[PDB]
RNA sequence: UUUCAAGCCGAUGGAAGUUUGAGGCAAUAACAGGUCUGUAUGCCCUUAACGUUCUGGGCCGCACGCGCGCUACACUGACGGAGCCAGCGAGUCUAACCUUGGCCGAGAGGUCUUGGUAAUCUUGUGAAACUCCGUCGUGCUGGGGAUAGAGCAUUGUAAUUAUUGCUCUUCAACGAGGAAUUCCUAGUAAGCGCAAGUCAUCAGCUUGCGUUGAUUACGUCCCUGCCCUUUGUACACACC
């Protein structure tokens, strides 16, 4: 047990870390080898030491090469995870933030009740997929 | 002459008379035979025949992106598997396989229309040479895509089995392929 | 023999190994968060951790150019269009790496500036480069 | 001095040839350590093609810019080659030219002439590059 | 080194006033490191002749060949003064 | 339009022609011309530059 | 974000809600386009009305929001 | 070889061959070809307003179709570290290009100091393809990348509509594409980077450049355009 709901074991410790949201594909050698464990290496044949190192790192702060860090938050008194943020954390922030300023018109409220993009990535030929 | 200051032509015995005469291993057209590496694999076998048009068929159909500079490691590095491997001459294996690839007849094709005429015309030395080299790395190119297999694996077990005679071959059966049709619709 | 004569991927190797022993040099600690938080095996030589393979390579490049800059040994001299560039406006992640090697090496002799600009190599630095090429090129031949 | 000049694809190759010692410096660095990969054996071809070997011979100092390790390894080497033919001995020196002409022998792209390429782009109007379009007889 | 600098239009104005320097300004009391050519302060550009609407197989190439020449005049004494006797081909843009 | 002196953000009044009223990416190194259109009719009049 | 050594605030609003705050909150929307001002505490209540192209959308203006432009 | 013509075919000499490679030149005329939105301009018009000014929103809409580019479906390789190399062009005249030195700091980001350059310096060897070696081992992955959400700048007023980009995280379509169709003739497409042009500011475009560089014509039967002679005509507002 490491994560918020979820559990991997049995495949490989990069594919098994895949149906976490919050842990994907190029996302979880990173957490890996911060605990100091292979990739080759599946997530059923892990010593508890080897489990607690992993389970360390992933639920508190992640990083690739950050040498200028702060830790401020949101100023919004909702939640404030802004460490690294698992499975049951990720879907309830990033759907409640869309939902706060779509009650009043911020114009990115309003693209989240049309469907087009919030950004504003070139917007003619986009939108098959949002 | 000297190909890569060990192997020469003067341990190499020669098969077909008539590419005596017209491909001279002094330059034109240069008769060392070597081809079939990709990264880092010692593998079984080189071979493919004539340097000079491996700068030429077997650069552009690969398979590889990127042109020469790829292709002169290909040549370079597989001399020494065969080397060790069978303990020959790698020019030497490959001057048996280049007449059993090149034709001897060929067909033209022209197209009139939706209809495919098969004429025949000779040939004779020089196309065998170029022709057969492109019967070889296009059989090469789409067996290493087409299942698990490198390029480097592919051009070197291919060209036993077209020095000898086999079906499992792709550039012999092509050479009876367009050779046989020549001789039929004379 | 000079640092031509010793390649240039194991003279680094090498030259690291004399620089962990002198303890002017310390790690700052900013390598070993990256190259774990990656998935990244680095084997001994590829490895680097850090300041001491860095050192060596930035202390190279003053036996090789040796014309004057911290800025000039911190990216070549103009061309970081690789991989973030950063003149005039705040130093970055490759700005605090250098400026900090350059100030550790001038506490043990190794790097003097000269008054153009900013850094040459000296006396005790050309010793602790080319005293190693030799014991380098003696294992090569 | 016995000087000359020798380029393709871009390239000043100034190599000076003169008697006594024979070590070959490249810039203000040897032979070796300025080409370190694998095509560094041209750069010490035209050397031992006139019939005895080098080091003990004749001594090569050569200037270069322009040209990468596919096209300086040739600039060099061609400067060699025509600084060769220049040469003072005692019978002299103008027939090594015939031998540098075979020196890549029979399809005389040499090391007397030239490598007259520069490669710049690919063509518009049916397949094209340098050598011509289409022949059975090749 | 007293940096003269010339440059014109074409060869016609510019090998008059270039000798001239070497004929009038030099004598003995000065040595020039003398009269040299130096490549053209061109500017070339491959564009189209249709400036952009129906016709895109349309070109036209272009300069503007303004020919220049240094030529330095070295010694600074007395004789560098006689320069100003020599005013004439406008056209010729001198420039010290 | 733009030839006003006082627009009333900084970037309002852009550029140009003189010629014409036109706008449609102009040149910095003449002022004038429609957009690419008398860059080379007034290089048929006299002169060029790049 | 300009936060640091000026932050934009566009002087005309800050006209706007020292006049309707301390008289009466309007219950009306008051059409306001300016998209680049930060928001302010004398504009929490009163209802500012940003235009976004085909549509108006309405605001409720927090105690918890201030901080951000209009966005 | 050809009539012992003109020419072809190959070879020698050389850095270079049959107008050397690439631009520049566009006859006489026709298509009542396109441009009244470049300016110029006949005449028709409209004139408390098909004038002018203020500001926002539109040009980014959408429920599908068509044309042209970009990127991928890969070991054709990806990922990490190290190393070797090009050419064409830009940079205030009183707002330049840029080297340096320290300080905010999750990014896009300049006031100030010092030094070089009017192009000697600088953008550019922190320039890729490529090469060396190791790892992944054919599974929608270590493939691919749209989209979303999460931490900031003494200025460019200012980037919700409508900016690029940097770190974590989200990890789709797609696994080589029917009928059908286009381009690629010998350093000038493919593949590969680099620079200019407009520009306060948004390139995959346009424009210009170098590096590595080849499969294939036997033969004009058919297709499409063009030229010459011969040939039929009742065809003639241009030969709809």
């Amino acid at each position: 047990r490491l994560l918020n709901t979820n559990v991997d074991g049995n495949i490989k410790i990069v594919y098994a870390l895949t149906t976490i949201k919050g842990v994907g594909r190029r996302y979880s050698n990173l957490v890996c080898k911060k605990a100091d464990v292979d990739l080759h290496k599946r997530a059923g044949e892990l010593t508890q030491e080897e489990l607690e190192r992993i389970v360390q790192i992933m639920q508190n702060p992640t990083h690739y090469k950050i040498p200028a860090w702060f830790l401020n938050r949101q100023n919004d008194i909702t939640d404030g995870k802004d460490y690294h943020t698992l499975a049951n954390n990720v879907e309830s922030k990033l759907r409640d933030d869309l939902e706060r300023l779509k009650k009043i018109r911020a114009h990115r409220g309003i693209r989240h009740f049309w469907g087009l993009r919030v950004r504003g990535q070139h917007t003619k030929t986009t939108g098959r997929r949002r | 002459i000297k190909l890569f200051n060990k192997w020469s032509f003067e341990e190499v015995e020669v098969k077909d008379a008539s590419l005596v005469d017209y491909v001279q291993v002094r330059q034109p057209i240069f008769v060392a035979h070597t081809a079939g590496r990709y990264a880092n694999k010692r593998f079984r076998k080189a071979q493919c025949p004539i340097i000079e048009r491996l700068t030429n068929s077997l650069m552009m159909n690969g398979r590889n992106n990127g042109k020469k500079l790829k292709a002169v490691r290909i040549i370079k590095h597989t001399l020494d598997i065969i080397n060790v491997l069978t303990d020959q001459n790698p020019i030497q294996v490959v001057v048996d396989a280049i007449t059993n690839t090149g034709p001897r007849e060929d067909t033209t094709r022209v197209g009139g229309g939706g209809a495919a005429r098969r004429q025949a015309v000779d040939v004779s030395p020089l196309r065998r040479v170029n022709q057969a080299i492109a019967l070889l790395t296009i059989g090469a190119r789409e067996a290493a895509f087409r299942n698990i297999k490198t390029i480097a694996e592919t051009l070197a077990e291919e060209l036993i089995n077209a020095a000898k005679g086999s079906s499992t071959s792709y550039a012999i059966k092509k050479k009876d392929e367009l050779e046989r049709v020549a001789k039929s619709n004379r | 023999v000079s640092v031509r004569d010793v390649a240039a991927q194991d003279f680094i190797n090498a030259y690291a190994s004399f620089l962990q022993r002198q303890g002017k040099l310390e790690v700052p600690g900013y390598v070993d968060i990256v190259k774990t938080s990656s998935g990244n095996e680095m084997p001994p030589q590829d490895a680097e951790g850090w300041f001491y393979k860095r050192a060596a390579s930035v202390a190279r490049h003053i036996y090789m150019r040796k014309q004057v800059g911290v800025g000039k040994l911190n990216k070549l001299y103009g061309g970081a269009k690789s991989r973030g560039v950063r003149p005039y406006k705040h130093i970055d992640a490759s700005g605090s790496i250098n400026r900090k090697v350059l100030q550790a090496l001038e506490k043990i002799g190794i790097v003097e500036i000269s008054p153009k600009g900013g850094r040459r190599i000296s006396e005790n630095g050309q010793r602790d480069l080319d005293r190693i090429a030799a014991q380098t090129l003696e294992e090569d031949e | 001095s016995v000087q000359t000049f020798g380029k393709k694809k871009s390239a000043t190759a100034v190599a000076h040839v003169k008697a006594g010692k024979g070590l070959i410096k490249v810039n203000g660095s040897p032979i070796t350590l300025v080409e370190p990969e694998i095509l560094r054996f041209k750069v010490y071809e035209p050397l031992l093609l006139v019939g005895l070997d080098k080091f003990s011979n004749i001594d090569i100092r050569v200037r270069v810019t322009g040209g990468g390790h596919v096209s300086q390894v040739y600039a060099i080497r061609q400067a060699i080659a025509k600084g060769l033919v220049a040469y003072h001995q005692k019978y002299v020196d103008e027939q090594s030219k015939n031998e540098l002409k075979k020196a890549f022998t029979s399809y005389d792209r040499t090391l007397l002439i030239a490598d007259s390429r520069r490669p710049e782009p690919k063509k518009f109007g049916g397949k094209g590059a340098r050598s011509r379009f289409q022949k059975s007889y090749r | 080194k007293i940096r003269i600098t010339l440059t014109s239009t074409k060869v016609k104005q510019l090998e008059n006033v270039s000798s001239n320097i070497v004929k009038n300004a030099e004598q003995h009391n000065l040595v020039k490191k003398g009269p040299v050519r130096l490549p053209t302060k061109v500017l070339k550009i491959s564009t189209r002749k249709t400036p952009n609407g129906e016709g895109s197989k349309t070109w036209e190439t272009y300069e503007m060949r303004i020919h220049k020449r240094y030529i330095d005049l070295e010694a600074p004494v007395q004789i560098v003064k006689r320069i100003t006797q020599i005013t004439i081909e406008p056209g010729v843009d001198v420039e010290v | 339009n733009v030839w006003f002196s006082h627009p009333r953000r900084f970037g309002k009044g852009s550029r140009q022609c003189r010629v014409c009223s036109s706008h449609t990416g102009l040149v910095r190194k003449y002022d004038l011309n429609i957009c690419r259109q008398c860059f080379r009719e007034k290089a048929n009049d006299i002169g060029f530059h790049k | 974000r300009g936060m640091t050594s000026k932050p934009a605030g566009f002087m005309k609003k800050l006209r706007a809600a020292k006049l309707a705050a301390p008289e009466n909150e309007k219950p009306a929307p008051v059409r306001t386009h300016m998209r680049n001002m930060i928001i302010v505490p004398e504009m929490i209540g009163s209802v500012v009305g940003i235009y976004n192209g085909k549509a108006f959308n309405q605001v409720e203006i927090r105690p918890e929001m201030l901080g951000h432009y209009l966005g």
